[PDB]
């Protein structure tokens, strides 16, 4: 019988809390599909072939291959429109400076490398690598897009979101540097500037140390890239399916056209014939309606991508694990075939600690309440502290807020306020 | 316009119809046939049968 | 059938008689009167697509073959395939009239292009150097979504037989 | 060119239904296509089959039209649900969603009706006349550095002041709209500089 998880049970208690005492830079992945291959099938090519006079039985049955080839320009038509709406986000192509310090980050691994002929990341190269003819009628579309084209879309993404913040994304690019951004970004996730500047060096060997075990862990699961193998996979399946479904006998006394055509005289020829085209007329209906709904899946997924990439990207998201566990910070997106993967940056809290807290400090017949932190105790004195770093501060009178008499609310405490 | 039933065609590219390369020759290829029947000795025999 | 036939480099073995491929249809045969092995290639195939700028703009069109080379049939080479009627040119312009693997043709005679995609814009970072705005701009956009399509209901004993 | 949507949405309903209604011309491979004439022509032995090909044929486009409706009405309620979701956020609210209700920082949006829609007018605020700065993380005073509260050290080559973020309203920098933290020792790129007491 399956184990849902390790049991755990957090000491609560009536006035206990727990702060972290130190945190750790987290980097993870998200694999997300965008389009198929755009196929356009052929009417008279697969249901028959090359017999005149079957083309002349078949153009009175009705218009039903109009329709399929209707259905399948809308289909491609979809792919592409999606493709163009995840990537093309931005009006302009904007360009890392040649030197490439940013106060210790180490950007190597995603940004594009000049010495491939392919001007392409190694995160990418490596995704391209790890993802893997006679046709009937059955005719494959190339993409719009070649891949150069979106690899240039992701460089002018990256080279936006490293050199100018989230500015970029919600008009002109505003540079700032990098240290700054991430200091930001801490604000935006409640953690005050000072902790990232006394730890600038920490901050970017964790976050070196993250992106390369990133590349090793793509290098070595080789399971990681199913939602983008399984695409290809179902589309050369059901084309498998549907070549194989040309040779089947339908019920009629031989598979082949030009024999039932010799042997046989017309008046059960033409019952032969109309068996056999309208069996392979059921089965491209059924090709057809199976395309259809993956793309609308598939479709439903790139909406969802292009979400992810204007949210999360584009700027900062305060959404719960909507773009990876824990606070995020930034994300950066990497091209991937039929897909892009997203490699999201996030701030994990760590090493936690006991304390004592209170909620008021009572004071001359004053509650002062904390103004942006928690009350916390060591066991002997009393420190008002940030929610998510332990950051201990003597209590004062201009980091509090003063609220009526001390009789009121449960579980105050008595002791002083420091004045200035 | 055909394809479209419509007199007035919109900017954008349409799909029509389909080239195809049509033959004009034809190869029968069959064996060296060498299994000539005894007929010369059934209708050439000098003396035939009563 | 029906094909072309070339030299084969398949070996057949003495009693192998037919070839077939994954698609279980003939491609390699063996000639009966000299023991030779023959290739089978279906005749060059492909569907036709006609760009046209609008008929109220003009009735200039060009016609682009799909999965051909352009030996086999103003002629231009693409990966979709061949085009004629429209003139190649080194310039970029944005996608007009979509083609495929990069390339856009439109009217100006028609003109095929590769797609441009942006501006380029080089922001100057510096670990120094921050840039605030010193105004604004109040922008009002749009955004259409459909809601609801068209209520139908159908009779099925009046549209089959009536 | 701009409602195109909605035109698609009418146009794809009524040239399916006008292909469903133009089906019934068809034989289906029957040697007429007239309930009647096949009635009259023939006697029930092979009337019969006649019928029951025909009969077939125009179930089985029927049936495929329902599917086809089907698939449309599913990605028409996938829009709707998000235009339901546009409307709640970016009209009763204001949303730090980026894009998700206009291109820019947004700050309300009214909704209009349409024809088989919902169309929206996103008011968004954008920046714009930009001006280079030199700035420095924090303040070295005293062995004390004093870090920005909300705002962002910025000097026009002489003098230094603190800003917010999205404009540019220069500050004299003093004790109340900073915070010290530390010594300067260990900020890297801390400037000097004093900083003003009232
Ligand atoms: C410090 O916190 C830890 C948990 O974060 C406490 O450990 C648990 O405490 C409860 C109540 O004392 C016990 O019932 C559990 O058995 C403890 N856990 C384990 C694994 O033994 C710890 O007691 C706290 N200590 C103080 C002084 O607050
Ligand atoms: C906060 O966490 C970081 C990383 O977990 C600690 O940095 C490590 O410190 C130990 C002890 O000096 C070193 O052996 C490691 O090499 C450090 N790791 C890295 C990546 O530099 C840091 O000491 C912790 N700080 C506190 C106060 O606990
Ligand atoms: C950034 O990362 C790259 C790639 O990991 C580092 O390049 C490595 O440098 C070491 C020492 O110079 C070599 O032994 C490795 O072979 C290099 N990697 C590769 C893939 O060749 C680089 O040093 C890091 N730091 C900077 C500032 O670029
Ligand atoms: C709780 O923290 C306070 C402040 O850090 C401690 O008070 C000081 O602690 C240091 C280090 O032991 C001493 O050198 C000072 O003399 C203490 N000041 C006073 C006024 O006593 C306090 O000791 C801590 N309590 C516990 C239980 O660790
Ligand atoms: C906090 O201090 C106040 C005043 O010093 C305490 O209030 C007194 O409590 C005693 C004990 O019941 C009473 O006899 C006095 O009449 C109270 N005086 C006033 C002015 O309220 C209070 O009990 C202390 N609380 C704690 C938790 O230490
Ligand atoms: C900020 O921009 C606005 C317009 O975007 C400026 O307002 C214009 O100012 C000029 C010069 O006085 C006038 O001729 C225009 O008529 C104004 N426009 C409008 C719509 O009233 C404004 O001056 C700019 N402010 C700064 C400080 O640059
Ligand atoms: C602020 O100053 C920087 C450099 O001092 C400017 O960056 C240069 O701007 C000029 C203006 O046309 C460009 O030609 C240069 O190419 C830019 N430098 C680089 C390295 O690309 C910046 O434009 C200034 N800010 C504003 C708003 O003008
Ligand atoms: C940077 O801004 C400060 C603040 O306005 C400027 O200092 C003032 O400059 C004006 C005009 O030069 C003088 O009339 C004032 O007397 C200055 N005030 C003080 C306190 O010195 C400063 O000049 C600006 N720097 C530059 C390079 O323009
Ligand atoms: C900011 O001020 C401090 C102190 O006023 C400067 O520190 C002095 O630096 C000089 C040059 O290296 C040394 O000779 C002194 O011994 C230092 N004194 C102290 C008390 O630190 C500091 O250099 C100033 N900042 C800059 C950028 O010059
Ligand atoms: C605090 O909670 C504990 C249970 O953990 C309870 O026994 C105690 O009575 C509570 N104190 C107050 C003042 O309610
Ligand atoms: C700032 O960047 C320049 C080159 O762009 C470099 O030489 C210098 O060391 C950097 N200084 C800091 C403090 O980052």
């Amino acid at each position: 019988t399956m184990s849902l998880g390790a049991e755990n049970s957090v000491a609560y208690s009536n006035n206990s809390i727990a702060i972290p005492t130190n945190f750790t830079i987290s980097v993870t992945t998200e694999i997300l599909p965008v389009s198929m291959t755009k196929t356009s099938v052929d009417c008279t090519m697969y249901i028959c072939g090359d017999s005149t006079e079957c083309s002349n039985l078949l153009l009175q049955y009705g218009s039903f291959c109009t329709q399929l080839k209707r259905a399948l320009t809308g289909i491609a038509v979809e792919q592409d429109k999606n493709t163009q709406e995840v990537f093309a986000q931005v009006k302009q192509i904007y360009k890392t400076p040649p030197i490439k310090y940013f106060g210790g980050f180490n950007f190597s691994q995603i940004l594009p490398d000049p010495s491939k002929p392919s001007k392409r990341s190694p995160i990418e190269d490596l995704l391209f690598n790890k993802v893997t003819q006679k046709f009937k009628g059955l005719t494959v579309l190339p993409p719009l897009l070649t891949d150069e084209m979106i690899a240039q879309y992701t460089s002018a993404l990256l080279a936006g979101t490293i050199t100018s913040g989230w500015t970029f994304g919600a008009g002109p690019a505003l540079q700032i540097p990098f240290p700054m951004q991430m200091a930001y970004r801490f604000n935006g996730i409640g953690v005050t500037q000072n902790v990232l500047y006394e730890n600038q060096k920490l901050i970017a060997n964790q976050f070196n140390s993250a992106i390369g075990k990133i590349q090793d862990s793509l290098s070595s699961t080789p399971s990681a890239l199913g939602k983008l193998q399984d695409v290809v996979n179902h589309n050369a399946q059901a084309l498998n399916t549907l070549v194989k479904q040309l040779s089947s006998k339908f019920g009629a006394i031989s598979s082949v056209l030009n024999d039932i055509f010799s042997r046989l005289d017309p008046p059960e020829a033409e019952v032969q014939i109309d068996r056999l085209i309208t069996g392979r007329l059921q089965s491209l209906q059924t090709y057809v309606t199976q395309q259809l709904i993956r793309a609308a899946e598939i479709r439903a997924s790139a909406n969802l991508a292009a979400t992810k990439m204007s949210e999360c990207v584009l700027g900062q998201s305060k959404r719960v694990d909507f773009c990876g566990k824990g606070y995020h910070l930034m994300s950066f997106p990497q091209s991937a075939p039929h897909g892009v993967v997203f490699l999201h940056v996030t701030y994990v809290p760590a090493q936690e600690k006991n304390f004592t807290t209170a909620p008021a400090i009572c004071h001359d017949g004053k509650a002062h309440f904390p103004r942006e932190g928690v009350f916390v105790s060591n066991g002997t004195h009393w420190f008002v502290t940030q929610r998510n770093f332990y950051e201990p501060q003597i209590i004062t009178t201009d980091n509090t807020f003063v609220s009526g008499n001390c009789d009121v609310v449960i579980g105050i405490v008595n002791n002083t306020v420091y004045d200035p | 316009k055909c394809t479209l039933k419509s007199f007035t065609v919109e900017k954008g590219i349409y799909q029509t119809s389909n080239f195809r390369v049509q033959p004009t020759e034809s190869i029968v290829r069959f064996p060296n046939i060498t299994n000539l029947c005894p007929f010369d000795e059934v209708f050439n025999a000098t003396r035939f049968a009563s | 059938g029906t094909g072309v036939l070339t030299e084969s480099n398949k070996k057949f073995l003495p009693f192998q008689q037919f070839g077939r491929d994954i698609a279980d249809t003939t491609d390699a045969v063996r000639d009966p009167q000299t023991l030779e092995i023959l290739d089978i290639t279906p005749c060059s195939f492909g569907g036709v697509s006609v760009i046209t700028p609008g008929t109220n703009t003009s009735n200039q069109v060009a016609v682009l073959y799909q999965g051909v080379n352009c030996t086999e049939v103003n002629v231009f080479q693409t990966r979709a395939g061949c085009l004629i009627g429209a003139e190649y040119v080194n310039n970029s312009y944005e996608c007009d009239i979509p083609i495929g693997a990069g390339i856009c043709a439109s009217y100006q005679s028609i003109i095929a292009y590769t797609m441009s995609l942006g501006a380029e814009n080089s922001v100057a970072y510096s670990n120094n150097s921050i840039a605030i705005p010193t105004n604004f701009t109040i922008s009002v956009t749009t955004e259409i979504l459909p809601v609801s399509m068209t209520k139908t209901s159908v009779d099925c004993t009046m549209y089959i037989c009536g």
